[PDB]
RNA sequence: UUGACAUUAUUGUCAGGUGGGGAGUAAAGUUACCACAGGGAUAACUGGCUUGUGGCAGUCAAGCGUUCAUAGCGACAUUGCUCGGCUCUUCCUAUCAUACCGAAGCAGAAUUCGGUAA
């Protein structure tokens, strides 16, 4: 977008990022099933958890990707200014 | 009856079952590339399976291509001293991938 | 400088030094841009329309109505149909199973194009592995007389007994033999056909085992084997055809040139019928060859085929 | 074994309208978010048909079918048909225009009725003489206005809504076979400002 | 390789007289190419006369197949008819059945012939007589023992069998 | 049934191939490829169930191994590629909002994570 970028959702240091997404799937989804239930409810239980953690990481990753300014698509001053302050190749890596 | 175990099916699937009248194998349970590790050099090469050779427990499973723990499988070395065969070590019904060790 | 290109073949393609050196000497850098740069095409999709069950003009309609792009090759025969774009399965169409056409390469046509089968006569064979060429034997024949089929593999006869009955040839004595002791079995006076028992084995786009695993020991004994198979082919009759799928000299025009001297009853007539470039005289310190001009050649980049050689012989007494 | 249920209502429309898609070589396909119009344009048109799809969603390519995946109302995508279809003119022009339904129905039908005129201006620009123009259009207040401008820009305008539709949905598949291809086109006619000019009170 | 006995031909000709009618006289009397048939390792092979006459030099272990295979003699003493016979059979068919272009691939995978295909079949068909399946172009697909007569199979619910599959040309994918 | 020789197509010899077709000294093994009828043997009982971090192979490696690291097991890491839905009552917290806090480049606003909290 335009001149400045303060409005970026914060970046968790990959260990805490795991502790956010995995704990949320433990708290927000149902957690208790018997082995004595029908197989259909056992399947649907674990499917719901794999998918919900899937959406979890993706939501956090999408926030990073959309949040940071697309360096080579902004403006020639800013494309080069970020290239001076940060290793532009590594910023794209 | 359908099989709820992970299998490998060869590329001649379109009209292969002569002797497998109603032996349903769903497309979700078909894993094509085994996550094979090399013993002598501690490097893991994720390579496609060519042939299911010898599954213990059942000689039916050898003809179905079932990949239960102890199955010897053929590994494609297109990407590349090497051994062409690998023995599986995990239970792919439980975890995600098929994990094999070369011989 | 040569060794630069030898480092740009054995590393770029991941190739054997033994073959990279033996297939560059007395060959131009232009020819290096022909042969070596053609092993990514990997067999253009031609087809062999079985003339017994249906004519080609009645088979052009059949596939086009199912949305198959078809176009004939140059001059040879309308039988060869180049497939460009199809979504209908390329082996499971009911017309494959009927026996209206067999899926072949363009190199599979010509060793039997050169041979001229006539009515009521017998054709003998030694090594026809799939049986795609014996189809072209017993279709020009129009199912008359005798047609022998042979290969030295019990496992590979299943492709023969599949294709013969699939395409409906009716006159096939498909039997496993040792190809050397063949004149002692019967020795039929009419013509024979031999093709590719080879160690040189051209076009690596088909088999990349050639790319890595061909040493000198293959070139010692396999050219010797196919050399002896000529000495059984000239002891059958009568128009002999011996061919191979190899561009290396130690397979063709060193093996055929042996048997030319070894019997005075051998004549090399004009092999092919339409096109195919002229044959050499000198083969890197080799003999005089003004008689070996007619044994045709084909390249993977001059035409959309897979590089091979044909040699058609005649016997008198 | 097709892609969507929208596939079974053009193969049904061909049989009712003399197999017009069978004879046709080149087709401009609009608004096809699934390929439920290019698949059936492949099984009807002759081999190497060269059919071109335009849709707002970016998605996969299909074998034997070229498909450009961007905007409909811009000049740049009109320069992507100008990028391709200048030498050849389309035999037919398809329209599976449908908005994201669920807002009042008054506007869910009027953004449709708006979309069909923009698809018309991509059609009137790039159609062969005496071709056709098939269109998904909702029955609304401004349907009788669209059938009139169809009537004065085409030869025979026939509405259907064939079987294998929803039966509850307010769809019409109207065909417009025969195209005038005039040298003098009325500029005030084709623009949506004058099209939906409401009839005076009684 | 051997020549058939008196009974062993009769067993074959009866099975061939199940699909072809009394038009089996077309199959043995030609005078130009009289087409004699022989067997190797209990499996009959149909060929031209001379092409089997000169192939009497091949060893029994060295032999694999000979022209057109009809079928093999079973251990119990019957005669099966394999799909490879159809190139000889369909040229002299008696009771012939067609199918849908849509309902072709179900048949080509090993399923039976449903009633869901209605048109012009053969007439005068007995309930348990051998029928030959055609698919535009009259392409032979395989064999079949009929489920019902022609009369009964017209007033039927479309998911009932009209011809039990015996062998189809889809066997050429093995 | 093929070649060589002679008759110089026909006929002979020799040599090469097949040969439970006849003379002399049939049917049988197998079957977890197994398809249909019959006889057996039980299936399907929270023994506190269930939740958020995979599996395979190697790298470390607290100790224990019958002494003990070279009879072997071995945690956390780490390195390898990859049947649905309408309506109400009550309850639970694993809380979306409202209440109060802690951390965060938290200038302000806005926000992200976390704690108490039904």
């Amino acid at each position: 977008m335009q001149l400045s970028w303060k409005d970026i959702p914060t970046v968790a240091p990959a260990n805490d990022l795991l502790d956010i997404v995995l704990n949320r799937t433990q708290r927000k989804t149902p957690t208790v099933i018997r082995p004595g239930f029908k197989i259909t409810r056992i399947r649907a239980f674990y499917m719901r958890k794999v998918k919900y953690t899937g959406e979890g990481f993706v939501e956090k990753f999408e926030d990073i990707l959309k949040g940071f300014p697309n360096i080579n698509d902004v403006h020639p001053f800013h494309r080069d200014l970020m290239d001076t302050l940060y290793e532009k190749n590594h910023y794209k890596i | 009856r359908m099989i709820t175990k992970h299998t490998f099916v060869g590329e001649g699937f379109t009209r292969r079952p002569v002797k497998m009248e109603r032996i349903i194998r769903p497309s979700a349970l078909r894993q094509k590339k085994a996550n094979v590790t090399h013993p002598e050099l501690g490097v893991t090469v994720f390579l496609p399976i060519l042939a299911v050779k010898k599954n213990p427990q059942s000689p039916m499973y050898t003809q179905l291509g079932v990949l239960t723990k102890g199955t010897i499988i053929e590994v494609n070395v297109s990407e590349l001293v090497w051994g062409k065969y690998a023995q599986v070590t995990n239970e792919p019904d439980r975890d995600g991938c098929v994990n094999a060790v070369l011989l | 400088y040569v060794d630069r290109l030898l480092k740009d073949i054995c590393e770029y393609f991941g190739y054997t030094p033994f073959l990279a050196e033996k297939l560059f000497n007395l060959f131009s850098p232009a020819e290096a841009m022909e042969f070596f740069e053609a092993n990514e095409i990997a067999r253009p999709i031609t087809i062999r329309t079985n003339t017994l069950k249906t004519r080609r003009r009645d088979l052009a309609q059949t596939l086009v109505n199912r949305g198959v792009n078809l176009q004939p090759i140059g001059s040879w025969t309308k039988v060869g149909l180049q497939i460009f774009d199809s979504q209908v399965p390329i082996g499971a169409t009911p017309e494959y199973l009927a026996g209206h056409y067999i899926l072949q390469a363009a190199s599979s046509f010509l060793p039997v194009i050169a041979l001229d089968p006539h009515e009521n006569e017998r054709i003998l064979d030694m090594a026809a592995a799939p049986g795609g060429k014996t189809t072209y034997i017993s279709a020009m024949m129009k199912n008359t007389g005798c047609v022998f089929a042979n290969d030295a593999n019990k496992s590979r006869t299943k492709s023969l007994i599949a294709n013969i009955h699939r395409l409906g040839c009716t006159n096939t004595i498909v039997c496993n033999y040792d190809a050397r002791e063949f004149p002692k079995v019967i020795g039929g006076f009419d013509r024979i056909l031999l093709d590719a028992p080879c160690s040189g084995t051209g076009v690596i786009g088909k088999d990349q085992s050639v790319k890595v695993s061909r040493t000198e020991k293959d070139f010692i004994q396999i050219p010797h084997l196919q050399k002896q198979l000529l000495l059984s082919a000239i002891d059958s009759v009568g128009v002999i055809v011996y061919s191979t799928c190899s561009v290396a000299v130690e397979e063709d025009e060193a093996v055929i040139d042996y048997a030319l001297r070894k019997r005075p009853n051998v004549k090399l007539v004009d092999t092919g019928l339409a096109i195919g470039k002229e044959a050499f005289t000198s083969y890197r310190g080799k003999k005089f060859h003004p008689s070996v001009k007619l044994a045709r050649r084909y390249y993977p980049h001059t035409y959309n085929v897979d590089g091979f050689f044909v040699a058609k012989f005649q016997k008198i007494g | 074994g097709y892609r969507a249920r929208s596939s079974f209502k053009i193969i049904q429309i061909n049989e009712k309208y003399g197999h017009f898609l069978e004879k046709s070589k080149v087709v401009i396909d609009l608004c096809a978010a699934p390929g439920s119009w290019c698949q059936v344009a492949s099984k009807l048109c002759p081999v190497n048909s060269l059919i071109i799809g335009v849709d707002i969603v970016p998605m996969k390519p299909m074998p034997n079918v070229i498909t450009f995946q961007s905007d409909i109302t811009t000049e740049d995508c009109r320069s992507k048909l100008r990028g391709y279809m200048k030498t050849w003119k389309a035999d037919t022009v398809l329209h599976d225009g449908a908005p994201n339904v669920g807002l009042g129905w008054v506007q869910d039908a009027f953004t449709q009725s708006q979309l069909t005129l923009q698809a018309l201006k991509l059609a009137v620009e790039n159609l062969v003489v005496n071709g056709t123009f098939v269109t998904k259009i909702f029955r609304s207040k401004d349907y009788n206005k669209l059938i009139w401008v169809f009537q004065q820009l085409f030869e025979k305008v026939e509405a259907t809504k064939p079987p294998a539709s929803r039966n509850v949905s307010a769809e019409i598949f109207v065909v417009c076979k025969g195209f005038k291809a005039p040298k003098r086109l009325d500029p005030r006619l084709l623009d949506p400002k004058e099209v939906f000019e409401e009839l005076p009170d009684g | 390789m051997r020549q058939l006995t008196e009974e062993e031909t009769k067993v074959v000709f009866e099975k061939l007289a199940g699909y072809i009618g009394r038009n089996i006289s077309f199959l043995v009397d030609n005078k130009e190419l009289p087409h004699v048939f022989r067997l190797q390792k209990d499996r009959v092979y149909y060929v031209p006369d001379h092409v089997a006459k000169l192939a009497t030099s091949v060893a029994r272990p060295n032999l694999m197949s000979l022209g057109i295979c009809l079928g093999k003699f079973t251990k119990t003493g019957k005669f099966r008819l394999h799909i490879t016979s159809l190139t000889v059979l369909a040229k002299h068919a008696k009771y012939k059945i067609w199918i849908k272009p849509n309902g072709e691939m179900p048949f080509l995978y090993g399923n039976h012939v449903l009633k869901a295909h209605v048109g012009k079949m053969s007439d005068d068909i007995p309930e348990h007589a051998g029928v030959i399946v055609f698919a535009m172009n009259d392409v032979p697909l395989g064999f079949g023992v009929s489920a019902k007569s022609t009369s009964e199979s017209r007033n039927m619910q479309p998911t009932g069998i009209v011809a039990f599959r015996q062998a189809d040309i889809g066997e050429y994918l093995r």
